[PDB]
């Protein structure tokens, strides 16, 4: 109990530190709902399980000389948590420009303080992907991994390298790319559905979009998007499998290239 | 094999309780009667485990004192 | 924001292999790069490579002289790219290119050079097809390294050098001599990084046979074996070992 | 040099100013102002800024001050780990690079306001201005860059929607609301031609140069 | 680290003031005993010894660590200070040079000195935790 | 092992990890003042 | 983007092969430039090349100075680009660039150098072609790095430097007496930074012939050799070696 | 956008051509300027340099003061580049771009310069082409540095300088006597920071033969020594040596 | 890799060329031939030397301080304690070998007959060969010279 | 010249730096048995050191919480 | 498997602390502590 | 494998700390610390 241990309890630290920042980065564990003190503890609480068979000898210098070792656990967990949040922005993204489709943003078209559309329909998907998310497997890949970095980028003097920030940068990117490759069919039959009513201008002048077409639009809109609902349920498959390739692929590319 | 330093905490308690109990078993001892054991050798021994418990305490302190700050972090 | 780079990289095989071809004895000449490719992911940037195949002139063959040319043609042509990994190959197999058994060409080559020499300087004592030899070297081609650390041996005081020092004498007189006596040195200090190049000559053996005119005279033989000697850069340290002979040819 | 007393203030009260005056010191103002105005473009936010953009705007700028980092570390953190340089020479061996990243970035005539309402008398050279006068220079200047960004941005989403507009009023459809009809067309022109890569790496390019 | 390093001297000097005073405690126990010879050691060259150099703790060796059920022992250890010869007055037919008043004297001052030590820790400790709060 | 020698490294621990933790509180929130701006 | 760059590059590559025409022996001349890419992430900085391929004229051969010409015309014409980079090939391979041996051909100047000058000299005294001599040069290529830090003995207190001294003298009268000195010095000091140069002589070896008119008369002999030693800038300490012979040519 | 920075160079040649055009002995320059880039990924910034190839007029050389015109002309229409890395050919071979043998040139334009003065002076003496002489120098290419922090002496109380004293004589009268003096003294000082220069002569190695009238009379001989001393710049110190010898020519 | 045998060659080529541009007008242009062999030292070489120069003589030391004390009582009680810190000369060297010098060189030389050439006439050619073969002692170069008709 | 609130900064925080410095030296050398150096002088110096300290402690914590305000308000 | 390290002529020792200390009447004590390398066979 | 260091004469020594004491009725001790470090084959 003497720093016979208490500097071997410098064991428990950058584990910690790492499985901290991931907890408080990763999507479903990084939830304001969830009370402070369980994410803490379940930080604490894994690394205990993961501190043994993990050979790490490093020193907390007074004007600390190591805080670059503590910089290097903290960005490894702002990868991995962080770049997971890329597949709910898509879906973010996707069923908020459905929106933008059918009538329920003209407010954010021409001018404001207020948008009134992110709790309408991007909320509907983000949190049916939050399930699909967590109906695996979703909420340990992201711990499995980080036991994987544990095992690949352990405890270093070169821990990061460069030209590999840009991976995660211009990797959304694929944010705009799946976003649309969902949202694709919907928005095509709105836009049929558009310049049909459109095209009724011709006939008459008066038919006034304003009084016809967006009570057209929003029923054509809230029936389609319930039959391509299942949709998603594959399309979150990809959603999730690339990103997590991705991570493995730097996690695996940093150890080699190091 | 492994440390489980919780283990270790055991072994300290075990300790500190296995040498206060030697000492009120000798204090038994010598005021029932019980030749051999002398005065200075139980008082010397009371002495002993007295520091080793307030050892205990103090541990007890600074190891709460330790706990309710990590528990401070906000995550 | 992907195809146009592997576009580039195909329209620049075609231009290399326009190059390559127009020298000569080629008519045709393909090749093929190999770079890292954009995986977004990839931040190493491994060493390239670039294989090129070559269908020369019908009764012609390339001389190793223009394969190092045309070797560092395509080297000089592509950034960051070492010669050694571009790779070419003729119309029909036998790598030009020598890209775990180099070191016995090495040693050939040489044993060539050794041999040479000897024939070159005894030509003119015995005649053109008179002498024969062969040469066998011992090349050693293990990485050596080396740290020295001689220091110079400072027992010497008048060699000594003192950075430092207290010396506290005291006495009182039956007797009482005390001397205490403190000192802090400098030292002289020598650091070599020897790292021995590989593929040095450790070990020759060289065989000489000479043609009659009947036998030589003693001198002259001698003086061949001196000569000989000398050809080999004989070492008596490398082990090395030297023997002539001498005796009708057929 | 410092006694244990005041390192561990110094370095403490240093992550306290780090978020907001060290972030807006080298970058991620740039970065950040073009995201938001690249989302003004193509309509509604659609990109959950405390969620991503932020994030994608934080590891842009890790990956541009990587240089200067590498830098900052050779000059220092070599050095000053126990021995020969001790937090004087430390500092301004640290500071050169980030400074000649500011300044190679700061527009001409910004350092010659904050120098003329200072009340600075001569600045010798190039490395004679101080930090005083260089923060909000380099402010001002990276405010001037990011809004340069964000028109040419804005360009070819305008175009787009100005001709969609045209091509609806003048195939008769009177009164039709562009707006709708024009933002599938902006995704499909940021991203058939791979947006988001041509960017990041624009930006990358244009903030050193 | 940095830590002890700047800990290190206070720590360095209580712990050699613990040592003496066992020394002195040694010197009081043996106060009757015939041909003792009194022994103690310089505290201002020993502790600059033990800041150059180390601890360098000479004679000590602990049982293997295999298997539990080994029965640990240890042999007999000693710090690596040099006893020094304490210089008596007044020979007292028995070699015993165990002047008490000395010895007492030097006790107590050694004791006052270990608690200014342990003052100065807790000082510079309680600064340390006042810094981080 | 020394008792003052025990007590010194109890202290020591309890300081080092003080501090890791207070650089630690400090980094969580300049990361969370960044990730709570307007964009 | 990225096409307008190599676009660029095939402009500047198009622009060389026409301009390169004008030149006398060239026909066709292809060549490509090699900038791997303006990093974010390495420091390293891997340097850009050139390769170019021309054909010469038929009943021309070129010469090595017109060789070092083209290699400068294009590694001045694209700056970035070291001249040991221009890989030129003949129009049937022949590498014209070794892409370490700038040693040789150095050390190859200065015999010449001192050679001449030893001709120059001695010619009037014989005739034009009665003498020859040879040169070999050692050359001393390895990088020296130095640093010297004489003091100033401090030993004669007439001479030395006091700042400050504490100087305590008693005595009592049973003689008991004390004395107790302190002194503080300031010291005259020299620190040179030598950084020797790289390619010097370290030690030349000078072979003189002379021809006959019958020998040449021995003062004579005498006062060539004293010539041959001062032109050759003969040192004892450097192990410089001399010799001269008087002999009738063929 | 960079386009216009790049016909900006691409027309800048056309009037850089032009201009070398009009000098008469030139009919045209094929120029290309080489503007790397404005990088800061390196402290250095490699200078941006410039390459021509000009073709004279026909039966024309191109004298080096013109040499230097032309490229100084370059280097001045130019912004971004220095002189010295222009590059500068013939319409066939024809290096005149010189820009480590530097050393070899300069060393030869020195001892040029002392032998040409030699010659000057001792032809009115003795006649046109009765003398021939030839220099050798030995040139320090090596950086120096040196810091001298001379102190001067204050052993002696006369010339002392003292900041503070603090004095105590006592005496009891058994002679009771103390004598306690400290002084804080304070102490002139030299420093020079001597950057010796590179390229400076460390030794001439001088040899001279004069033609008969028959020979010279002594004094007439040494005499033409003892000038030819003068004229060296002869120095004892540095270890020049200097031979002069009389003889008829051939 | 192979390329020192190319540099080797080229220097030992050179000085043979040397040794026949001596010797030719000596015998003639055909009357001798020569042959050298050079070990070539490939290995990368670095250095440190760090000399001191000896402050043991007080004549030629250099102190930065002296704290001197001496007393005696007269049973004759003296006492001297005494402490010095010195200061001392450096020399630091960094001399780091080029690569691929000459360790050491062998050449054999024949030369042709006129009839075989006198005593004199053969030292004097033996010595020209050594001195442009620039013969070091400490290198442990060698030399032979031969005498015989050619073929 | 100007007020220069870094220069003065650095020069208060100098001022604490070396008198903690002082305080630690005088310590340094009592214990060492060094003559002199009395112990009311250890104590007395350590605690205005203390309380030197505690003063720029404070200082600190009232311009971190005034920034931490400044730097929030909505604009 | 395991080697016997019985006897010191093939004993492989790590540490070892030796005490003798005898007067001459005759006490005698004599302490010897060892810490011996033991060879060893892993078949699996 | 480790090699048998009984003998000194064969053994390697990392430290030593020697004790040797006599009085002259004579009382004498000997005191010896020794670390050895090991000559050992590991195959596997």
């Amino acid at each position: 109990t003497s720093e016979q241990w208490l500097y071997w309890l410098h064991l428990y630290f950058w584990p910690l530190l790492r499985v901290l920042a991931l907890i408080s980065t990763a999507p479903i564990l990084s939830e304001r709902a969830i009370p402070k003190r369980v994410k803490l503890g379940l930080g604490i609480m894994i690394t205990l399980v993961i501190a043994p068979s993990l050979p790490a000898n490093d020193t907390p210098l007074f004007s600390i000389a190591a805080l670059w070792l503590a910089m290097q656990q903290i960005l490894i967990g702002i990868a991995l948590g962080f770049t997971m949040q890329f597949a709910f922005a898509a879906v973010r993204t996707a069923g908020e420009f459905i929106g933008l489709q059918m009538g329920l943003s003209f407010a954010t078209f021409v001018d404001p303080g207020s948008h009134l559309n992110m709790p309408v329909l991007a909320r509907i998907m983000d949190m049916l992907a939050m399930l699909l998310f967590l109906t695996f497997n979703g909420h340990l890949w992201l711990i499995s991994l980080l036991v994987d970095t544990f095992h690949t980028l352990p405890i270093g003097s070169n821990p990061v390298n460069s030209n590999a920030f840009m991976a995660l940068a211009r990797a959304g990117g694929l944010i705009f790319l799946n976003g649309l490759m969902l949202a694709l069919p919907v928005i095509t039959l709105l836009l049929t559905l558009n310049l049909a009513l459109g095209l009724l201008n011709r006939m008459a002048p008066q038919l006034s979009i304003f009084v016809i077409g967006f009570p057209l639009t929003l029923t054509v809109g809230i029936m389609l998007m319930a039959a391509l609902m299942p949709l998603i349920a594959p399309f979150c498959e990809h959603l999730f499998s690339e990103i997590f390739n991705l991570l493995a692929d730097i996690v695996s590319e940093m150890p080699i290239n190091n | 094999s492994t440390v489980s330093f919780a283990g270790q905490l055991h072994a300290a308690l075990d300790r500190i309780s296995d040498r206060q109990a030697a000492a009120r078993v000798q204090a038994e001892k010598f005021t029932l009667g019980e030749p051999g054991i002398a005065l200075n050798d139980v008082m010397a021994d009371m002495q002993k485990a007295s520091v080793s418990m307030q050892m205990g305490i103090q541990v007890r302190n600074k190891l709460v004192a330790a706990y309710q700050e990590v528990m401070s972090m906000q995550v | 924001q992907f195809s146009e780079q592997v576009n580039y990289q195909r329209a620049l095989e075609g231009e290399l292999a326009r190059t390559i071809e127009t020298l000569g004895p080629v008519k045709s000449a393909r090749v093929h790069l190999a770079m890292p490719k954009p995986s977004l992911f990839v931040r190493e940037q491994k060493s390239p490579s670039a294989s090129v195949t070559v269908t020369l002139e019908p009764g012609r063959a390339l001389d190793e002289g223009q394969i190092s040319a045309v070797v560092h043609l395509v080297s000089s042509a592509v950034a960051g790219l070492p010669p050694g990994n571009v790779t070419l190959v003729d119309q029909s197999g036998h790598l030009l290119t020598q890209s775990n058994d180099a070191q016995l060409k090495f040693a050939n080559d040489v044993e060539s050079r050794i041999q040479r020499r000897i024939e070159a300087i005894l030509s003119p004592i015995v005649g053109n097809g008179n002498v024969h030899a062969q040469v066998t070297a011992q090349l050693d081609f293990a990485n050596k390294e080396q740290t020295e650390e001689h220091y110079s041996p400072n027992g010497d005081a008048s060699k000594a050098t003192l950075r430092s020092r207290q010396l506290n004498i005291s006495e009182q007189v039956p007797r009482s001599t005390q001397r205490n006596e403190t000192s802090n040195y400098e030292v002289d200090r020598t650091i070599r990084h020897t790292k021995m190049n590989v593929g040095d000559i450790e070990r020759l053996s060289v065989a000489v046979v000479v043609n009659y005119k009947l036998p030589l005279t003693a001198d002259q033989m001698k003086q061949i074996e001196d000569l000989t000697r000398e050809a080999m850069g004989f070492s008596d340290k490398r082990g090395d070992t030297l023997n002539v002979v001498n005796s009708p040819f057929s | 040099s410092w006694s244990l007393s005041v390192q561990t203030l110094v370095f403490i009260t240093s992550l306290t100013f780090l978020p907001a005056i060290l972030l807006m010191m080298t970058s991620f103002t740039r970065i950040i102002i073009v995201f938001g105005l690249l989302r003004n473009a193509l309509g509604t936010p659609s990109a959950p800024p405390n969620q991503v953009l932020l994030g994608l705007a934080l590891f842009l700028t890790f990956f541009i001050m990587s240089p200067v980092i590498d830098k900052i570390y050779v000059d220092a953190y070599q050095p000053f780990s126990e021995q020969k340089i001790s937090m004087q020479e430390a500092l301004d061996k640290g500071a050169q690079p980030l400074r000649a990243f500011m300044l190679r970035q700061t527009r001409e005539a910004d350092l010659a306001l904050f120098a003329r309402l200072a009340n600075s008398g001569p600045l010798q050279g190039p490395e004679a201005v101080p930090m005083r006068i260089l923060l909000p220079a380099y402010v001002t200047s990276e405010l001037k860059t990011a809004f340069q960004i964000g028109f040419t941005i804005f360009i070819p989403f305008l175009i787009i929607d100005l001709v969609i507009a045209s091509v609806l009023m003048a195939l008769g459809m009177m009164m039709v609301p562009p707006a709708t009809i024009a933002l599938p067309f902006k995704l499909m022109l940021f991203v058939l031609v791979d947006g988001w890569q041509l960017l990041m790496g624009s930006l990358a390019q244009s903030f050193y140069s | 680290d940095r830590l002890d390093a700047a800990l290190r001297f206070q720590q360095e000097a209580l712990n050699l003031r613990a040592q003496r005073q066992e020394i002195l405690a040694a010197n009081i126990a043996n106060a009757d005993t015939p041909g003792y010879q009194a022994r103690d050691i310089d505290f201002a060259s020993e502790l600059k010894k033990v800041m150059v150099r180390g601890r360098e703790e000479t004679g000590g060796v602990a049982l293997t660590l295999t298997s539990s059920h080994h029965i640990p022992a240890q042999a007999v250890s000693s710090p690596a200070v040099d006893l020094l010869y304490r210089v008596p007055d007044q020979p007292s037919l028995d070699g015993n040079t165990v002047d008490m008043d000395r010895e007492r004297t030097q006790f107590a001052d050694n004791s006052l000195k270990y608690q200014m030590g342990l003052t100065v820790l807790g000082s510079q400790l309680k600064g340390m935790m006042n810094v981080l709060q």
